[PDB]
DNA sequence: GAATTCGAGCTCGCAACAATGAGCACAT
DNA sequence: ACACTGCGAGCTCGAATTC
């Protein structure tokens, strides 16, 4: 179905992050939807990556480095929550340094920014319509979710990209908006599995209970449990069709001509996912 | 589609019509069987245009004797083109519906300097230079040695195109400006000359007004075209000023030095008729001896007339050919250039406007300047008040004449002014998917202090930091562009200058770049790309000017080119000149006018014309503020028209600073979701 | 059955009203 | 030969409980 994503989060840290209309800050707002947003990122995506940006008087830094790890995204946004949201942000800034380590992912992923952006005014020392030509060369797929207002360059980001812009109704609608990134638009990686525990297979490197890379080989180490709940959808069950004794619970198919009933027919294309009686 | 009006088949050229764009169409059909006039209005520019051409090119098809041409006079050159450019839009639209062609030609007129393919004549810059050096080669002593054909001066397209310019009409084919230039470069002909012969021949023709409301050349154009016509004095809301420059000339030292010049050189050419020398010698000694006085203002209409048979003993009877011997006399000395003889022209026509217009007109001697007891620089005024005498011939020649804009503020003070009595006067309002408009008035600041923009209360802090505390807390959540008008230049400097030496002004450059219109037009057209750049990329600019301005009458702000448009003050005019004055005491007597309802109803039709600016279209949406307490009474807030009116509320009504931009905030953020 | 408390609406009298700036298109 | 738009006064109701 989905392909792998490699999704920046630019977040905004401007002056007008103090605002209200929000939780009574519309930084710790932003922060709480965004460690919800990594948790839902990683479960409907089991390889993917997430990067965090932040923009704060007229320059970018990145906050945390592009890799999977469900963990260190969500215990960093937890330290920035007493930021001191000086000056006005940038976007030629927030998109160059997203761009300088995007354009070397390879080409059969879909790479993705998604700004949140607060601020009315992207005060950068350069022109935009050049990097939105660049963009578009590099197939990066920029989408803006705005604050309070509608600003023209972020519809010319969002729409020549191909991306999305949306703007904020209320806290309910921030969190409904949200929702729609973490779906993935419809080559061969090397990961290792981590038998053992949680050791490394390629250089013995133990560490901690996570889905993350290895820090010294470099290699993935994903757990195959998480990858085997993403099957099903591929060679699929199909329907059955229906006209006392059963075959699941002992109290109909035509793959194997086994009679089921009523409560059976629900459980068995819903949660089940596969045929009790194909099995044997 | 072939929408039905009440008695018509017309075909429109679109697929939706606006439910008040049909009733613009019954009211319009209203006044060309009543053959009678008409006060219509209507908000927008485009869509007003479309549905106006609509019924009348489809009016002239059920009743051809009726009705036969249709002059449509707009404000200048880009408009019309505008119109000719909605008109075959139209026509190509009936040549898919009957797949024909057609009898009907459109024209369009503009001055010498647009129409011209000769080269050495067109680079000039000035309007009133390219008609003498066009009439230094096609006068008709010019021509006269062409008999010869030889090698002197001439134009090749004028002397082609009498011709074989005559047993043939255009056939075809809206023109524009452009195509005339372009039908008359492939054919070698002028394109001055025949689009002013085959104006006779037309079906929609579209000039500017001085075709037609001024009289000195309205008789040269437009005097035997049609006498049933249909006229639309589209964008009319200034027609009453347009009615009185016209027939107002203004006259001072520097001018009337430079007749004793052109007097001087006319000396020096009989030698090589001479009572009309000392004729304008004694005239132009007596002018001068009226500006020579160094006494109180005074008022004499007629009675100059006396005063000039008293001193000179010059009667009023040779005087009212004083501006036509002139025109011959020159003629009979075969005079190069006229631009040159501009200021004697200048003097001859005053001649021969005291001498025949004196029932509503007046003389104003000033020597006691603006606000300085001592310069000596004096300047007398010939105003005219009764702006009735411009259009007393446009009234009664033509059979109707529709006069149209987007902001007639109340419908009955201008067929009061103008001598006229219309059939329909009706008003319309725009209907809309949203509320594409959130007019306020932004009244008493924030901490309980009024607003306004009086003349004691300009000088006080309390009402200069409220006015920065304002465009401040505007410029954090308005998206992309902010037009704010001031009243004046001097008190746009002496505000922007009084917001730098406080604390206000760095932080309004913090959000969104400030441009600043100012009178000179190279640093106004720099600033103004400048600010239509900055609201592209994610900057924001703030483009604050004044209210009677360049930027406020030409330029149109489409969307997310402000967003809002702050009004900083209501924009009345000088209210102590002594032309002004002298205009409400004949409007007062004439009319009973009353002197205080005719300056608001002159400041809130420019008030509602460059707030009205900032919607041009079905999607956009903007904010205009009206940052002044005196907003708020009867008798301004009931004037600015019903299209902005039917949305101002009584909770937006005396909204202090802060609480104006939670109705600024919580409105741009309703427009900017989808439909 | 005839008061109250606090609300609503419509008539109408009362007292005192305001109004400050700057330039190019069109005829022989 | 002065005086615009706002605004508390009487007047008379209402709902529900009192005296
Ligand atoms: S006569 Fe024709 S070519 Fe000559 S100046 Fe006039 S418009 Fe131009
Ligand atoms: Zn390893
Ligand atoms: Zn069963
Ligand atoms: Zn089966």
């Amino acid at each position: 179905l989905g392909m792998m994503r490699h999704l920046y989060v630019v977040v905004d840290g401007s002056r007008t992050m103090e605002d209200q209309d929000l939780k009574p800050n519309r930084l710790t707002c932003t922060l709480k939807l965004l460690e919800y947003f990594v948790e839902e990122y990683f479960d409907q995506n089991p390889i993917s990556q997430i990067g965090i940006i932040v923009t704060k008087s007229k320059r970018a830094e990145k906050l945390t480095e592009l890799s999977g790890n469900p963990r260190k995204h969500i215990t960093s946004l937890k330290k920035a929550v007493d930021m001191t949201c000086h000056g006005e942000p940038s976007l030629y800034n927030s998109l160059s340094i997203a761009m300088q380590t995007l354009k070397h992912m390879p080409g059969h992923t879909s790479r993705e920014v998604l700004i949140i952006f607060s601020s009315l005014t992207t005060c950068d020392p350069s022109n935009i319509y050049d990097l939105i030509k660049t963009l578009k060369a590099a197939k990066i797929r920029v989408s803006v979710i705005g604050l309070s207002a509608e600003v023209r360059v972020c519809t010319v980001l969002a729409r020549e990209t191909g991306g999305t812009y949306h703007v904020i109704l209320d806290e309910s609608h921030y969190k409904e908006l949200l929702t729609h990134h973490v779906s993935p638009p419809p080559g061969n990686t090397e990961p290792g599995l981590t038998l053992g525990g949680y050791f490394c297979p390629q250089c013995r490197a133990k560490y901690c209970e996570l889905p993350v890379e290895c820090k010294i080989c470099g290699l993935t180490l994903v757990s195959a449990p998480h990858l085997a709940r993403s099957y099903h959808h591929l060679f699929p069950l199909d329907a059955f069709q229906e006209i006392r004794f059963c075959y699941g619970c002992q109290g109909v198919c035509a793959v194997c001509q086994n009679v089921f009933c009523v409560d059976c027919d629900v459980f068995v294309h819903d949660s089940l996912h596969c045929c009790p009686g194909c099995i044997h | 589609m072939k929408l039905n009006v009440d008695g018509l088949l017309v075909y429109f050229p679109y697929d939706y019509i606006y439910p008040e764009q049909f009733s613009y169409m019954r009211e319009l059909k209203r006044t060309l069987d009543a053959k009678g006039h008409g006060v219509l209005e209507m908000p927008s520019g485009t869509g007003k245009t479309v549905s106006l051409l609509a019924l009348i090119m489809a009016y002239q098809r059920a009743y051809p004797l009726e009705v036969t041409k249709l002059i449509y006079c707009s404000r200048t050159v880009p408009e019309i083109e505008k119109v000719i450019e909605e008109l075959r839009k139209l026509l190509n639209f009936y040549e898919k519906q009957e797949g024909e062609k057609l009898p009907f030609l459109g024209l369009a007129l503009s001055s010498r300097k647009n129409l011209c393919i000769h080269p050495e004549v067109t680079p000039l810059r000035f309007g009133k230079d390219v008609d003498g050096k066009c009439h230094s080669l096609t006068a008709s002593y010019v021509r006269a040695q062409y008999q010869h054909d030889t090698s002197l001066p001439h134009c090749r397209f004028y002397e082609e195109f009498d011709a074989h310019g005559r047993e043939v009409p255009l056939p075809a084919g809206i023109y524009n400006l452009d195509d005339l230039k372009a039908l008359g470069r492939r054919q070698g002909w002028c394109p001055y000359f025949l689009a002013r012969y085959s104006i006779l021949h037309a079906n929609v023709v579209v000039y500017s007004y001085h075709y037609l409301l001024d009289p000195k050349i309205a008789d040269l154009v437009s005097k035997e075209l049609a006498r049933k016509a249909v006229v639309v004095f589209d964008e009319a809301h200034n027609i009453d000023n347009v009615c009185i420059d016209s027939m107002s000339v203004n006259l001072t030292r520097r001018t009337l030095d430079r007749c004793q010049g052109n007097l001087e050189t006319l000396q020096k050419t009989v030698l090589r008729a001479e009572h009309f020398l000392g004729f304008l010698r004694r005239l132009l000694e007596y002018v001068k001896w009226r500006l020579r006085v160094q006494h109180v203002v005074q008022e004499s209409p007629p009675a100059f007339l006396s005063g000039l048979a008293q001193r000179v003993c010059i009667q009023r009877k040779p005087l009212r050919f004083c501006a036509e011997r002139l025109r011959s006399l020159l003629h009979t000395l075969e005079i190069t250039d006229l631009a040159d003889f501009s200021p004697l022209t200048l003097l001859a026509n005053f001649a021969t406007l005291v001498s025949t217009y004196a029932k509503g007109f007046t003389i104003i001697i000033e020597p006691f300047d603006d606000r300085t007891p001592t310069i000596a620089n004096p300047i007398l005024h010939f105003s005219c008040m009764d702006a009735s005498l411009a259009i007393k011939p446009v009234f009664e020649r033509f059979q109707s004449v529709i006069i149209t804009s987007g902001t007639l503020s109340p419908l009955d003070i201008y067929p009061k002014i103008l001598d006229f009595h219309p059939v329909t006067m009706a008003t319309f309002t725009m209907t809309l998917a949203r509320v594409c408009l959130c007019p306020m008035i932004i009244g008493r600041g924030n901490d309980q202090v009024a607003i306004s923009s009086k003349f004691e209360t300009r000088e006080d802090i309390a009402v200069i930091r409220n006015y920065g505390n304002l465009l401040l807390e505007m410029s954090a959540v308005v998206p992309d562009g902010i037009v704010a008008f001031f009243t004046s230049y001097q008190y746009m400097e002496s505000t922007v200058a009084s917001w730098y030496e406080q604390g206000i002004l760095e932080n309004i450059q913090r959000n969104k770049l400030l441009f600043i219109e100012t009178q000179d037009g190279a640093e106004t057209s720099v600033a103004l790309e400048k600010y239509q750049e900055a609201c592209e990329n994610g900057r924001g600019a703030i483009l604050l000017s004044v209210a009677r301005g360049k930027v406020s009458e030409g330029i149109d702000f489409v969307h997310h080119y402000g967003r809002a448009v702050i009004m900083f003050g209501v924009p009345y005019v000088y209210t102590q000149s002594r032309i002004l004055k002298a205009r409400l005491e004949y409007l007062r007597d004439q009319f009973q006018i009353r002197e205080n309802d005719f300056l608001t109803f002159d400041a809130m039709r420019h008030a509602a014309q460059c707030v009205g600016r900032a919607i041009r279209g079905k999607t956009d949406y903007g904010l205009m503020v009206f940052a002044d307490k005196r907003f708020a009474r009867g008798d301004k807030r009931g004037k600015l028209p019903r299209w902005i009116q039917e949305h101002l509320t009584d909770a937006n009504l005396n909204l202090t600073v802060d609480e104006g931009v939670q109705v600024a905030k919580y409105f741009l953020r309703q427009m900017a979701q989808p439909f």
